[PDB]
């Protein structure tokens, strides 16, 4: 048959489509309120475009945060809270980029571990937000792909045609953190530099001082064994942010075929996505969304959380039981990790799920001070990631990574750190569109502790 | 000689000093882990940064060099390790 | 909240005045080390005599466990300086 | 051989001490056959090595010799061998992580099977053991005849041994990590192991942030190791000269019965065979000096051994005891450094401190061997130059020829397992022990 067959063989899919028009007539939280028309005609020019990453970049990471799922490796997420277009500017991402690979390098010592590097950048431009106004009937400020941060009617109308000022806006930034990453940003000898200098410039140096010289020492016994700087000279960065705004991550949705034939559904708007505690209902639009599209997943987990809860989360979005397909992001505040997590992870793991645990020690230790700025305390930021990592070594589970907000600007927002920072600094450099970010040195500070609960 | 004698009783009262540093960085580490309980017993982080960076920088103060080492090491006993 | 705070400020200048003792042991400890350090050398003797450094090492260890080996490695480079 | 003729005539027309009275014609014949063998090594060798040490004396490399003070044609088994060549390795790794620098490992074997006695003859008027290439352990008048066929034993032992050091080089004895999990379990094992805690955590560390870095590389699986000896003997020296032509066509005389060759402290006459054959060959050389050296007599070597001032072809191996040490090494260092050679400066830690037991055993304190070492490097930090190397008399066996270490080894242990054929050697414990010192040493 073979030799005759051979011969005679040379002589909008079908399920995806029901799975779609199921997760377009959900209801959705924390959308604009704007035309339909133009909403459409937006995303049919949103549609056309080129992605802001290719299916290939995203089955790497997928592979490589197996890996991290597996305990072969650690994630490293962070960056601006809320990317503004004002802020998208070379310096500024530059300066973000830079935090993160000199954070990783510590990280990666510490770990024993490659560290993935994935940036909130390149569409972080949806905020969720209580009320669709309140302040005296005028529309609050949802981030720049919805309207704008002056406080009038006009820059306060929800915009669709803001969408594509996000597109072109992410495009630039993915472009330019590609481009460092490339040609020499992400050169661990000139970043282990810029970690020397933190060190002997900082208040706290001597808290860094001896973990410092130990990751030196691990540097020049590289060369001294005879290693080409070939692996060395260059890093990936991933891009992520929140799924959040319905009709700009279904206008980045793209068909890709694989090497082995295969058909996959991917928002190719970044590498990563994850779901927020705002909007993870289990029945809406964004948790089915997530579960219908072939990128990694996050999900933001708060301190109400319950084990089954859980479960049926892991059971939604990693149906076929897909090492690192899915990240828990425990933000549960310093004082409740240890008591709420364990519950989550026995749960999960038992359920034969192998997610990447993941540590958001920001959003549950915000809080309001006595000039109304909202800050958060490093102290608290810290003892979050570390009871995080009491857990783990109780149940003998893999911390599989943290995701900060932060910037490579000498911001105050943030109170403690070696610079002591309190609530008489704050209005000094206060400069995010929405949360108290870690500076950088309260971040670099925090990737030599992190380096040492990984050491433990 | 003679001068092996005088090393034998310099030697003697290192050890006296010895058992000195050791008894006291136990009873340090006894306190250290209390303020820990009691702090953390009412909704309070494991760490104090500010406290621990101050404690480190006055002992190189004191003795140079080897002070941040010798401070992380009381900081090691008597909080934990980190993670 | 203000009971908590008032009693860990006492537990932080009772540890304050343990440092104060410890850093005094440490600098009178070091002292003596150097001065049989000049005695040894002076008569034709070693810098370092190894038994000896290795047994103080063990009995820290011994006495309170993991960091034993650091603190007296701390005291020994206090005492007879750093190797080279 | 035109300028070559000249300069060998001059350098065979001089006195050698320490040679064997032998039948000339004989030593003749063996020299012949000697001269048409494959040698101990090729000259692209020995002129990689020449690079590599010229690396070492320009501050940006170390050099770690050590071996066995003399070689047996009994004791040179796979085992033994083996045994030696990962201790050197090891030791390799520790100073490795130490200096920041690569180590250039360079092994006492395959040929130093000749060792310099006093006395030609003992009282009872029996000729001394002069080492396995003139005669036998075995003290009586046959087995102590200086025989001349020996030389032909010498080298087929020594190509044994060169041809096994190569294969385990080659072939997993020398991977990095299986190394660092040798050194893991002695550690762990070592009476005096919390002494090296701390180092070999880091150590590790530094192994798995270059595996987490993507570091995949061959050259972590394998190393190299240059065999080297004391040029003692005339006729088996000379009879393994080869001229050498070079990739832009250059003639070079080398003496190919190893990568290195050294000069002994009892054969140093400037007057002399050994320091005008070494002139000659273009092999990197070593000189020992002892405590009685002249920083002037030690710029006439410098001058007469180094004559093109190419950086690293001269060694100077300091073996001065470490009471004198810090005395008489200074001066030297200076003088040699302001006259404008680029030696090599080499701590020889073993042969000024050796010393007769109560129990007769020659023997070294470790303490002792360690202080020579420390002083040697305080000495370099103080001038500022570059401590170059150290030289080692060590084996990977349990013996108990050396006192000291953790283990304690006292005049009493010293029968147990005495097994040298000349000096006291450093067994496996107190050579890593040793190696994790001198890395806190290049530390500092
Ligand atoms: O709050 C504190 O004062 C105690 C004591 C401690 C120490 O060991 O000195 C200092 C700072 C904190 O990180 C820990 C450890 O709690
Ligand atoms: O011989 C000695 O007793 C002194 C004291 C010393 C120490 O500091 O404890 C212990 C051992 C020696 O190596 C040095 C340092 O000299
Ligand atoms: N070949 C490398 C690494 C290496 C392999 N095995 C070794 C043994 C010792 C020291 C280093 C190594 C070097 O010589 O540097
Ligand atoms: N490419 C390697 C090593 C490396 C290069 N640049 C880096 C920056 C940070 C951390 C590691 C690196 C890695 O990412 O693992
Ligand atoms: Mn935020
Ligand atoms: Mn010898």
């Amino acid at each position: 048959h073979s030799s005759g067959m051979s011969w005679t063989v040379d002589i909008l899919p079908e399920g995806m489509q029901q799975q779609f028009e199921d997760t377009i007539s959900r209801d959705a939280k924390q959308q604009p309120t704007w035309d339909r028309a133009q909403a459409e005609n937006v995303r049919k020019i949103l549609e056309s475009v080129p992605p802001i990453v290719v299916a290939p970049e995203v089955l790497e990471l997928k592979q490589k945060l197996a890996d991290v799922a597996n305990g072969k490796a650690f994630l490293l997420q962070g960056g601006d809270c809320a990317e503004t277009f004002e802020s998208n500017t070379e310096p500024h991402i530059r300066a973000n980029v830079k935090t993160l690979l000199q954070m990783a390098v510590v990280l990666t010592y510490g770990a024993s571990t490659p560290v993935i590097k994935m940036a909130r950048i390149a569409g972080q431009y949806a905020k969720p937000r209580s009320s669709d106004l309140d302040g005296n009937g005028l529309p609050n400020y949802r981030g720049d792909i919805v309207n704008g941060v002056e406080a009038t009617p006009e820059a306060r109308r929800h915009d669709p045609a803001r969408m594509i000022r996000a597109y072109a806006n992410a495009s630039a930034a993915m472009n330019l953190v590609r481009a460092l990453t490339s040609s020499g940003t992400a050169d661990l000898y000139r970043l282990s530099e810029w970690n020397r200098e933190f060190v002997a410039n900082s208040p706290a140096g001597a808290r860094y001082e001896a973990l410092a010289r130990e990751i030196d020492s691990g540097l020049r016994f590289m060369e001294a064994c005879g290693v080409s700087d070939e692996s060395l000279r260059a890093a990936d960065i991933y891009c992520s942010h929140e799924a959040l705004l319905v009709d700009y991550e279904r206008s980045m949705l793209r068909l890709a075929t694989d090497e082995e034939g295969n058909e996959e559904l991917y928002d190719l708007s970044a590498h990563q996505l994850w779901i927020g505690e705002r909007t993870r209902g289990m029945d809406d639009f964004h948790v089915n969304f997530a579960s219908m599209i072939s990128n990694p997943i996050g999900i933001k987990i708060g301190p109400g959380i319950t084990p089954e809860e859980a479960v049926a989360y892991a059971d939604k979005l990693d149906p076929n039981f897909e090492p690192g397909r899915l990240t828990i992001v425990a933000r549960m505040g310093h004082d409740k990790v240890r008591s709420v997590l364990p519950g989550v992870i026995q749960a999960v793991e038992a359920s034969g799920h192998k997610v990447i645990w993941q540590s958001d020690p920001m959003h549950g230790n915000t809080f309001t001070a006595s000039n109304g700025y909202k800050t958060r305390h490093f102290d608290k930021v810290i003892d979050e990631v570390q009871g995080f990592f009491e857990v783990h070594r109780a149940l003998g589970t893999h911390p599989g990574g943290i995701h900060i907000e932060f910037t490579g600007e000498d911001v105050t927002e943030c109170l403690g750190g070696a610079e002591d920072i309190t609530d008489v600094d704050l209005p000094g450099r206060y400069e995010s569109a929405c949360d108290p970010r870690l500076n950088t040195q309260q971040s670099l500070e925090l990737a030599f502790l992190v380096a040492e609960m990984l050491r433990n | 000689p003679l001068s092996d004698a005088e090393i034998q009783k310099y030697r003697e009262e290192i050890n006296r000093l010895d058992r000195e540093i050791l008894d006291a960085v136990k009873r340090r580490t006894k306190i250290s882990q209390t303020i820990g309980k009691t702090r953390m017993s009412s909704g309070g982080t494991r760490l104090v940064h500010t406290r621990e960076v101050a404690i480190i920088n006055q002992f190189r103060e004191e003795i140079g060099e080897e002070g941040p080492a010798l401070a992380g090491i009381l900081l090691r006993m008597g909080r934990g390790k980190l993670g």
